[PDB]
RNA sequence: AGGUAGAUUACCUGACGUUCCCAUCUGUGUGAACAUAAUGGUACUGAUCAGGCUCUAAGCAUCUUUACUUCCGUGUUCGGAUGGGAACGGGUGUAUCCUACUUGAUAUGAACCUACC
RNA sequence: GGCGGCACAUCUGUUACAAGAUAACGCAGGUGUCCAAAGAUGAACUCAAUGAGGACAGAAACCUCAUGUAGAAUAUAAGGGUAUAAGUUCAUUUGAUUAUUGAUUCCAGUACAAUCAAUAACUCUGAAAUGAUGGCCUAACGAUCCCUAAGAUUUUUAAUUAG
RNA sequence: CAACAUCUUGUCAAACUAUGAAUAAACAAAGAAGAAUUCUCAGUGUUAAAUACACUUCAGGAAUUUAAAU
């Protein structure tokens, strides 16, 4: 009958990010695998500051999507497996998330083309509680207490269990 | 007398029985003779009470 | 030389008080105002629709007519040797209920008390309750008497100069 | 063939030799720019008083 | 005791921890339809399987902050007025008004209508 | 005096002296514009920055969490105002309309111009209370004569039939 | 080393400010005609309806007390 069940750590959200320089085409393509990815349209975003050295504030830019629930779990299992569970340990957030990165979308090969050619894409796990939902809700927000947020150990620990997946102090 | 317009109740799209049945539990009743349908164990989660109490969609 | 604009010189008259931004109190609107009122015309920089002149900021005036929204306010002018008399349609958002008849109102009712008692005295043939003594300014104060038992004394003489540093 | 361009020396003693004249009573009583309504049940009452005082002359 | 609506708008805020839920509140389950968005995360709707874990509320601390009180200090400054003093510069005496910063002590809310325990 | 400048119509802070008024060819600056949205309304969101993380990516690109009283943004000069907004995004719309009053600001209590409070219409947004007669406020401008556009069908009558 | 934090220290602002005087500015200290109370009371309108409330010479009218209010 303890209160434990109501701090059992779970994934909130996934954000899978393409971040490219240029809009238009190469854009149009990398948003298009995030639709096979995870199965829902994604959002283009905007540059926040104009800079000629990055040849680059009206103009989509990057191409992001969250994704929430069962279906987060297993595109985060295929995320990992490409890294093969070797986390370093310098890649957990003090507030509880972590993240990595990927160089080529392994995707699908049997219909592959060179138009597509080859997107890096990074993944970022957003890590929660049940009773999150105090600092969401439109009506008396307020603020999670810092014994029920989590921490850098906190996630280490359900990273390590989870997935069994060994992290590096390298 | 409670000063309003009729384009956010129930209906406002639909018609008035689309309302009147809300009004009378039509999503509700509608949803076990669904949810029955469909499984058992699903149908004694959601209604848990409603059918120990024996109240019949 | 300063410019001839309807707000100028209001760095610090417009100024919100400290800590006193944001919306004002919910009593300023529910306030009911009568004619005949004293108010007190305090321009709120915060609602710059309808804010009153800089001219009167500060003036006590009288409540001369009720609108739906706005309150009518009367106070008085100085010109170049007279005064003449502004009326004004103010929202309640500038306005404040003024409290310079405090004192007096309170003495009508200290007199309307004593008098409603000379009506219940009269009749019943008790000896009637005289009206409130007048105001007067500090009278010289009597002679009395200061007892010796419970008294103390500390001598004053010119202090010896002593040096700050 | 400069000159001094204003002073307010001697304007105060200029204005109280005859002091500022205030307004009568009746300026405060005016009631122009009223409430309509106020203004409407004030000029209906005195209408109704009016007739039947003006009748009671009239029997007489 | 709790919940809804408030008025005063930090004695009501912020940080570190702590205490119950018996009712209520909350978090909690679900996504078929109203309705929702890139995501049932928000909002929407249907419900009651579990929980006081966070909320919320009550309290702790030589706690920052905040609000009152003495002190600072009749000190700075100031209105009136010399054939007063000084080469200036500035600064008395007289009859008057008298802040501020700071430090020390106290407090950490009071209060209105409706329902239910 | 000339040459220079506009202190000539004008707005912001300061000089300026804790009501109002208020000098210098005093100081630091500003105006003759701009906007079918940058007007109106409704909804949602919260900005700058810092800390910790993520491929290229680094001091500056994009993503996530936490702190974040506005340190951002608000067409412009400066000063005021603004956080379930007045800022950003989305959706609808043209009240940036017609007619009549009474006031306030320069005021000589003249005109121009500006600032308001109502009434009678027809409408916009919203579920609604409300809000809307241009721009969050303080500058963004104009007589007599002349020319050039818009408006006066509501109603009152005459003639002929029936009473 | 520097740098960045944090605690102290010395000195400042007409175009900086929390706080904030002295002097001042505008009210009240009893004029629908010098107060008050009791009874009676009407027309419009607000209002869910009002006997509440608003204005109407403190609508109006009659009695009693009353010249008081730095």
């Amino acid at each position: 009958c303890k209160s434990d069940v109501m701090r059992k750590i779970k994934i909130d959200k996934l954000v899978l990010n393409i971040s490219v320089g240029e809009s238009g085409d190469r854009l149009t393509r990398a948003a298009k695998v995030l639709e096979t990815l995870t199965g829902q349209t994604p959002v283009l975003s905007e540059a926040r500051y104009t800079v000629r050295a990055f040849s680059i504030r009206n103009d989509q830019i990057a191409c992001h999507v969250t994704v929430r629930g069962a279906k987060a779990a297993e595109i985060l299992e295929k995320g990992l497996k490409v890294k093969e569970f070797e986390l370093k340990a310098n890649n957990f957030s003090a507030t509880g998330n972590f993240g990595f990165g990927i160089e080529e979308h392994i995707d699908l090969g049997l219909k592959y083309d060179p138009q597509v050619g080859i997107y890096g894409m990074d993944f970022f796990v957003v890590l929660a509680r049940p009773g999150f939902r105090v600092s969401r809700r439109k009506r008396m927000q307020d603020k999670i207490g810092r014994d029920h947020l989590l921490t850098k150990e906190d996630a280490i620990n359900w990273f390590k269990e989870t997935y069994e997946g060994i992290v590096l102090n390298k | 007398y409670v000063p309003h317009s009729a384009t956010r109740f129930a209906g406002a799209g639909e018609n008035e029985e689309a309302l009147r049945s809300r009004i009378l539990g039509g999503h509700v009743a509608a949803y076990m003779k669904y949810l029955s349908g469909e499984d058992a164990d699903l149908y004694k989660k959601q209604f848990g009470r409603f059918i120990a109490a024996g109240i019949a969609p | 030389p300063l410019s001839n604009g309807r707000n100028r010189r209001t760095r610090k008259l417009f100024k919100r008080p400290f800590r006193g931004h944001g919306l004002s109190n919910t009593s300023t609107i529910l306030h009911t105002y009568k004619v005949g009122d004293y108010v007190t015309i305090l321009c709120n920089s915060s609602i710059q629709h309808g804010l009153p002149y800089k001219a009167f900021h500060g003036k006590t005036g009288r409540v001369w007519n009720v609108n739906p929204h706005a309150i009518g306010v009367m106070v008085n002018k100085k010109v170049n040797n007279r005064i003449v008399v502004k009326r004004l349609h103010i929202s309640p958002e500038h306005i404040k209920p003024s409290g310079c008849q405090k004192d007096f109102l309170e003495r009508k009712a200290a007199v309307a008390a004593i008098r409603k008692q000379n009506i219940q005295l009269k009749k019943e043939g008790k000896p009637l309750l005289p009206l409130p003594a007048k105001r007067l300014p500090k009278q010289p104060r009597p002679a009395e008497l200061i007892k010796g038992a419970d008294i103390k004394f500390t001598t004053v003489a010119p202090l010896k100069f002593e040096e700050l540093y | 063939s400069k000159d001094k361009n204003r002073s307010s020396h001697n304007q105060s003693h200029k204005a109280h030799r005859n002091g500022f004249y205030k307004p009568k009573k009746s300026a405060y009583m005016s009631t122009k720019g009223m409430n309509v309504q106020v203004l409407k049940n004030t000029k209906a009452q005195r209408k109704f008083a009016l007739a039947k005082k003006l009748e009671a002359k009239k029997a007489a």
